[PDB]
């Protein structure tokens, strides 16, 4: 997933560590959008 | 001869030393710990300082006093001198 800086827009508290959450997240954000890919291919397959 | 109200008051400076110390070091450590909690605070939250301010005053209030309290005793000791003769 190639990093995209966007320039810009109280700053959030992570716990227990943002790097934990962070790896724990991007798995899920990748089923995530496996399964939006699925529900997509369905509705087209319909 | 050693003229006992000398010692008496050598002893009072003594103490008023003692009290000043004391009073000093617990002023300084808990109003910068105080601070420490207030600006860290204010650092995650822009709007905080003004609720926390309140808690804060509360803290350097109670600090102070205390503080306060040993300035007075102090100057009773070396103004004022229990047991003087």
């Amino acid at each position: 997933m190639e990093v995209e800086y966007v320039g810009e827009v109280t700053l959030y508290s992570f716990e227990p560590d943002p790097e934990t959450l962070f790896d724990a997240l991007l798995p899920r954000y990748i089923a995530t959008r496996v399964y939006a890919a699925l529900l997509e291919a369905a509705a087209s397959e319909s | 001869d050693l003229d006992p109200n000398a010692i008496i008051t050598a002893g009072a400076l003594i103490g008023g030393g003692l009290i000043m110390g004391g009073g000093a070091i617990g002023a300084g450590i808990g109003d910068g710990i105080a601070g420490n909690a207030l600006i860290s605070g204010i650092a995650r939250q822009p709007e905080a300082q003004g609720r926390l301010f309140t808690p804060f005053f509360i803290t350097v209030g109670l600090v102070e006093a205390a503080y306060f309290i040993n300035l007075a005793f102090m100057a009773l000791f070396v103004f004022a001198t229990p047991g003087l003769q």
